[PDB]
């Protein structure tokens, strides 16, 4: 059946994003779509879960020359005492019928966490100790001691901007948006590219996808730098970098991955 | 006793009508809600490599009110914007519990799943038998530890036990902190429980190379401005905001070096002080760990160091610092 | 866990027994020590039968002579099944530490019915068809027939366990019903009669009631062998009713029309036996001169000669005689009519029929019957009724009554009269017991004020001691709410009953605790037709569709077959969260049979105080005599019943393990000092006065709170 049509035609317009991307691969006919996707009220429901002879009633009793006005008349239309008891243990019964379908740890080195990830003679203790030992014999040196004019003054030019230990641009906001729509499309399309990556995959049905992916990186790279070349050559302002960088390292972690599998072979 | 050191827990919470009763001082879904925002915040200051994903079940429908997530800031918003929620309707445990599963079937194996279901309406109706999936969370390896409230429901009292969680009833609201706050700490891993190694990487704050040469600018991975620097990735190279935030490329953890040696305190618990409230020869009328007078009759001291702590440090070291501060010496 | 009583040492299997227990096997050790009857009531039914087995364990072999067997009944068969698996238990742990086999053993009685391996009785579920076809297998033509081996079904189990069972008697081992029908299976003998043959010597005897009260069928296998025997009832507090009812025989004009038709079978059966066989079934005649069985207790059992009936032609005439007598006398359109003693003058004046001989005609009936080698008994089985009621009020009327209903209720005309012979004292049909045994424990729960039961059954009992179960935390937390919302009398009054706001009292109390109550409840009214009134008036208004959306209702009706699937529903509903609120009578068979545990039942209700139709005339003759002898009022008995009965039903919910249960009175009648004294011990004792009047949302609120304490862990 044409299922995925269906599906495409509720996300067609529903959802922005989702559709927004998926055209763009297509926009500049960079892959086949067929990959895209292969990769990636109540009372009257009650009463149909509820009572049987409803059902029956409802496909025997189809809208023909009535209606549905009509049938909501229907539902609610000694001997006549048992009834309720009857109708309630058979509706009470109707509906839970309805509703069932037919180790101590222990380690060897704990010193390691003391001096944990962060990385990096015996006369002189004694010499040192002596030495401060007489240092605090004259206290109080307060009055003049402790600051001076210069060594203040010093101090405030240095937090001064200009002054050491003191160290301390929206102009393009419409091309904001192209770069977050092309950050999502570079997201949206990497995260495929790295589904199969990290794991090896030593199978051909997997490792088929990663040469089918791998060869697929370039091809929707191939058309980025066309798009990259028209902004670029805009104000030759605010460079945009760091989206190089995905791709670029997306090349390396290719090229070298696939190096290194003809090593292995 | 090993514990799972990441875990992934769903805050089950009921949106039945029986959460619209006030046995509490306020409101009891707001009371829920409330301190639900205290766990969740607490949660993952307990536990950052772990994620929480929270659920809501009202009128016979199970829908997932956020997904599995490492920034509390986001979940907390959703407890406030669930705040005014309507309330009106019936749970169906079978559809939360569903739910779940699906999300957590999908998981790796190294950790430890978990499931936190917040009961408030005794009854629960469900469109199928649940004995059935109680079967299949077993074999999913899947800890639900209900939390009932106002009610010993036999129902989840085999759940809770059957699959290996802990079940609870709220006494009074304060003992329903205490509840909730036991599930804060990593609970141990069973027989059945296993663990694996998991792989991450420590993604380094960069900045600005020499005055804005060769600048990194980007906006943000999930109204961002433009960043001059922000945590990249080992193989992403991806601009990430704030961490630990899962790699939205790689699927793998990144998590900078202090978050996992807050969790180190589980690895090494305390171990407890001793209690005598006589002077027993302790010569020092000052706490050592406060250097304050003791004007009560008790005093804590350790097995190894062998200091005197009096209550408010021993109550101190125990609750947040989880160590002791002498016996580092 | 040996206990070192006072008396002696005694065994017991399990870790602790509380406080409660010491008393109980001192109090129970007391009266044996006396070797004389008594009663006494201990609130857990779990653990109750093994601290008694285990003072009777430790009893026997500190005295063996003193007493000779064990014989412990229990109400019905499903919960017999259950005791012996206690005994079982505790027979391993003794045989343990001692290390070794003892001779000791244990099994329990039963109808062929509920027990037996021949197929053809199989596919059979009536008890009267049971023994009929059992009857034909092992009738004694059948047996003279099977000795000549002729071609002809004949029932092989028996007739190798003569041969075999008479010379081997089992040695020791303990074989409930299920095992004991395996055990006749491998061995080829009957579950039944094997059963039978060792009551000569076994420890430990256990079958119903029905087995040791009505004399047809108790006498002959209770027989004087246990000349000390202790005997022992378990929750027998209903045991009047039971024993009452052995001796009760109603007659109705379809059993009459039955009879008549029957008996029309019986003389062409004679006169085809005429033709047939003449001279050896006329034999039987000189045995008759020489000299299904009597109702008649030992004494009162007389069989000094046949009488005047002495042929087949004539006796059938005896009967065809008296069948008339009844068959105008119940046609007769009056009010009720009662007469004891006069019956038997009238029925000797209108038709001359002199009591002498009419005594005889119930045990003549199956000497003749046997004669007349017929196919079963099933088929006469309503003539046999006849001549056992025909044989009854011929022997004796001091203590009875003919109630004679020519109009039945709940019917303005009826042309099916019943003639009621029902009973008014108990005493008569359990005197045997008190005489031939020596000492009887009626122990039971739930019990209403013991002093009552040595009126109502002539006896003295040694000691009167209630026992009150202590435990660490209150399990069980009874309240009364005689009060709703409106603060208006709630009442079940007979002239009350129709008031709107009781009806909504008890839906707004169920409503409101269905919704603090976990999965599991259960509701008990005083009438079925009371409780669909309630049921309509709830379904008319708003009340019960709220209390379907807190939680599944399920309601009971007279008919087992609905009331055994609705109730498997309920168990359904409270294992899964939809939990369920099953409504039910007090007297309905469905309260007594069943039993609520854990998450089951957790909120047992009592609508109203439980009374039966005062208009009932049965009813009255037990009730008036009561009052004319053995001096009890008329309202105090009548408060009596419905006491014990309230009790009775309400008393499930904490059957043992400690597992919580609230027990709640929707009746301001309870809370009345006479009710309460009569309330049994634990649960009146634990009730108190501060709670006694709990308003309707006030009882939900408590009631919220004990379910918190309750919910935590130990
Ligand atoms: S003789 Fe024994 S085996 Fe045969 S029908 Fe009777 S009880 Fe069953
Ligand atoms: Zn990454
Ligand atoms: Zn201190
Ligand atoms: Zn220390």
């Amino acid at each position: 059946a044409n299922k995925e049509l269906e599906e495409k035609n509720r996300m067609l317009q529903e959802d922005p994003v989702l559709f927004q991307l998926y055209k763009d691969l297509v926009v500049s006919q960079v892959i086949s779509a067929e990959e895209f996707w292969a990769n990636r009220s109540d009372i009257i429901e009650s009463i149909f879960r509820t009572y049987p002879a409803v059902k029956m009633k409802y496909a025997e009793n189809v809208p023909h020359n009535m209606t549905e006005k009509e049938f909501w008349t229907r539902f609610f239309q000694e001997n006549s005492n048992a009834a309720i008891i009857k109708r309630f243990n058979h509706h009470s019964a109707m509906v839970l019928a309805a509703g069932l379908r037919k180790i101590a740890l222990n380690l060897k080195k704990s010193d390691r966490y003391y001096h944990g990830p962060t990385p990096i003679t015996s006369q002189d203790i004694i010499n040192s100790f002596q030495s401060i030992r007489q240092e605090m014999e004259a206290y109080t040196p307060k009055l003049t001691q402790v600051l001076s004019s210069s060594a203040a003054s010093s101090t405030i030019t240095a937090l001064s901007p200009g002054g050491a230990l003191m160290q301390g641009q929206m102009v393009p906001n419409d091309i904001q948006s192209e770069l977050k729509h092309l950050y999502v499309a570079v997201g949206e399309l990497l995260r495929h590219f790295w589904s199969c990556f990290p794991v090896n995959t030593p199978f051909l049905e997997e490792k088929v996808v990663k040469m089918k992916s791998n060869l697929e990186r370039f091809q929707v790279t191939k058309l980025c730098p066309f798009q990259e070349k028209i902004r670029r050559q805009y104000l030759s302002t605010n460079l945009v970098s760091h989206i190089e960088e995905m791709l670029q390292t997306a090349y390396n972690k290719l090229h070298t991955w696939q190096s290194r599998r003809l090593m292995k072979k | 006793v090993r514990l799972g050191m990441m875990r992934h827990l769903y805050v089950v919470v009921d949106g039945s009508r029986t959460m619209e009763d006030q046995d509490l001082k306020p409101n009891r879904l707001t009371c829920t809600l409330k301190l639900l925002e205290y766990f969740v915040e607490e949660y993952f200051d307990q536990n950052p490599i772990s994620q929480i994903g929270i659920i809501v079940t009202k009128s016979k429908r199970a829908e997932k009110l956020t997904e599995l997530s490492g920034n509390p800031r986001k979940h907390i918003t959703s407890l406030k914007k669930a705040v005014d929620m309507t309330c009106h309707g019936e749970p169906s445990l079978y559809n939360s519990l569903s739910i779940a599963m699906q999300t957590l079937k999908h998981m790796p194996g190294h950790t430890s799943r978990e499931v936190l279901i917040i009961f408030s309406s005794l009854t629960t109706c469900d469109p199928s038998n649940i004995y059935d999936l109680i079967k299949t969370l077993k074999a999913a390896k899947i800890r639900v530890s209900v939390i009932g409230l106002s009610a010993e429901v036999r129902v989840c009292t085999v759940l809770a036990r059957e699959t290996g969680g802990t079940y609870h009833v709220i006494l009074d609201e304060s003992h329903y902190k205490e509840l909730l706050t036991h599930h804060v700490s990593p609970p141990p891993a069973s027989s059945s429980s296993e663990c694996s190694l998991i792989r991450m990487g420590f993604p380094q704050h960069t900045i600005a190379s020499l005055s804005d040469q060769d600048a990194k600018p980007s906006f943000s991975m999930a109204e961002p401005g433009l960043t001059l620097g922000g945590y990249f990735c080992p193989q992403c190279r991806a601009k990430y905001c704030e961490l630990p935030v899962e790699c939205k490329i790689c699927g793998l953890t990144l998590v900078s070096a202090p978050h996992l040696a807050r969790s180190y305190h589980h690895l090494f618990p305390l171990d407890a002080f001793q209690e005598i409230p006589l002077e027993e020869y302790n010569g020092e009328r000052f706490c050592y760990g406060c250097q304050g007078e003791l004007k009560d009759q008790h005093v804590y001291v350790c097995a190894v160091c062998q200091n005197v702590f009096c209550v408010d440090c021993d109550v101190f070291v125990h609750d947040s610092l989880h160590c002791c501060p002498g016996c580092i010496h | 866990m040996k206990l070192n009583v006072d008396g002696l040492l005694v065994y017991f299997p399990y870790d602790y027994i509380y406080p409660e227990q010491f008393s109980y096997m001192r109090e129970l050790k007391r009266t044996l020590d006396a070797k004389g009857h008594g009663v006494l009531e201990m609130p857990s039914g779990t653990g109750k039968t093994v601290s008694l087995l285990a003072l009777i364990m430790a009893y026997q072999r500190a005295y063996p002579l003193e007493v000779t067997k064990l014989i412990y009944c229990s109400r019905t068969v499903p919960e017999i099944e259950k005791v012996i698996e206690e005994l079982r238990k505790l027979l391993n742990f003794y045989e343990k530490q001692e290390g070794e086999k003892l001779p000791f053993l244990g099994l329990a009685l039963s109808s062929r019915k509920n027990l037996c391996i021949h197929p053809e009785v199989t596919p059979l579920r009536f008890g009267k068809d049971v023994d009929g076809k059992c009857h034909s297998l092992t009738a004694s033509y059948v047996r003279a027939q099977y000795q000549h081996d002729t071609s002809l079904p004949h029932c092989r189990f028996y007739e190798e366990f003569d041969a075999h069972g008479r010379e081997v008697p089992l040695p020791a081992g303990i074989y409930n019903l299920d095992d004991l029908k395996a055990l006749g299976r491998r061995q080829g003998w009957c579950p039944y009669f094997l059963a039978r043959y060792s009551i000569l010597h076994a420890n430990v005897v256990v079958y119903s009631y029905h087995y040791l009260l009505d004399p047809k069928i108790a006498d002959l296998v209770s027989k004087e062998l246990a000349r000390k025997a202790v005997v022992v009832f378990d929750e027998a507090h209903n045991i009047d009713n039971v024993c009452i009812d052995s001796m009760s025989v109603n007659l109705t004009r379809r059993t009459l029309d039955r009879c008549q038709g029957n008996l029309e079978t019986l003389q062409k059966t004679v006169l085809r036996i005429k033709e047939t066989d003449e001279q050896r079934l006329r034999d039987e005649y000189r045995r008759l001169v020489e000299g299904a069985n009597p109702v008649l207790p030992d004494e009162v059992l007389q069989e000094a000669v046949p009488g005047s009936i002495r042929t087949a032609e004539h006796f059938l005439g005896f009967l065809r005689r008296l069948l008339e007598y009844v068959k105008w006398r119940l046609r007769v359109q009056h009010v009720v009519q009662e007469s004891p003693p006069a019956f038997l003058s009238g029925l000797a004046q209108r038709v001359c029929i002199q009591r002498k001989p009419l005594r005889f005609c119930a045990e003549r009936l199956r000497s003749l019957l046997h004669t007349l080698e017929i196919t079963d008994l099933a088929d006469f089985s309503p003539l046999t009724l006849l001549a056992n009621f025909a044989t009854l009020v011929s022997t004796y009327a001091k203590g009875f009554t003919i109630i004679i209903e020519p109009f039945d209720d709940r019917t303005p005309t009826i042309a099916n009269p019943i003639l009621h012979f029902s009973c008014m004292d108990a005493s008569l049909a359990i005197k045997p017991v008190f005489e031939r045994f020596q000492s009887v424990i009626i122990t039971s729960g739930t019990l209403s004020p013991l002093d009552i039961y040595p009126k109502i059954l002539d006896f003295h009992p040694v000691t009167m001691a209630t026992f009150t179960m202590t435990l660490a935390r209150v399990c069980l937390c009874p309240m009364i709410i005689g009060r709703g919302n409106d603060q208006v009398a709630i009442s079940s009054k007979f002239e009350t009953r129709e008031d709107i706001a009781v009806i909504r009292n008890y839906g707004n109390l169920l409503l409101e605790m269905s919704a603090v109550v976990p999965d599991g409840i259960v509701a008990f009214f005083t009438s079925y037709q009371y409780m669909e009134s309630t049921v309509a008036s709830w379904y008319e208004q708003g009340i019960l569709e709220n209390i379907q959306r807190n939680k599944l209702l399920f309601i009971e009706t007279q008919d087992g077959a609905e009331t055994s699937v609705a109730l498997e529903k309920y168990q359904e509903a409270c294992e899964n969260g939809r939990g369920a609120i099953l409504l039910s009578v007090a007297r309905g068979k469905v309260s007594e049979g069943i039993d609520f545990v854990h998450h089951y039942g957790r909120a047992v209700i009592m609508f109203g105080v439980p009374y039966v139709y005062t208009q009932s005339r049965i009813l009255k003759a037990r009730l008036e005599y009561l009052r004319d002898q053995f001096q009890i009022r008329e309202n105090d008995f009548l408060t009596f019943d419905a006491m014990r009965h309230a009790a009775q039903c309400v008393g499930r919910a904490i059957r043992g393990k400690t597992d919580y249960g609230l027990m709640v009175f929707a009746d301001k009648r309870f809370a009345r000092g006479d009710k309460r004294g009569k309330l049994p011990r634990w649960i009146q004792e634990h009730l108190t006065d501060a709670n006694l009047n709990l308003t309707v949302d006030e009882g939900v609120q408590v009631a919220k709170y004990f379910l918190r304490q309750m919910a935590q862990p130990f």
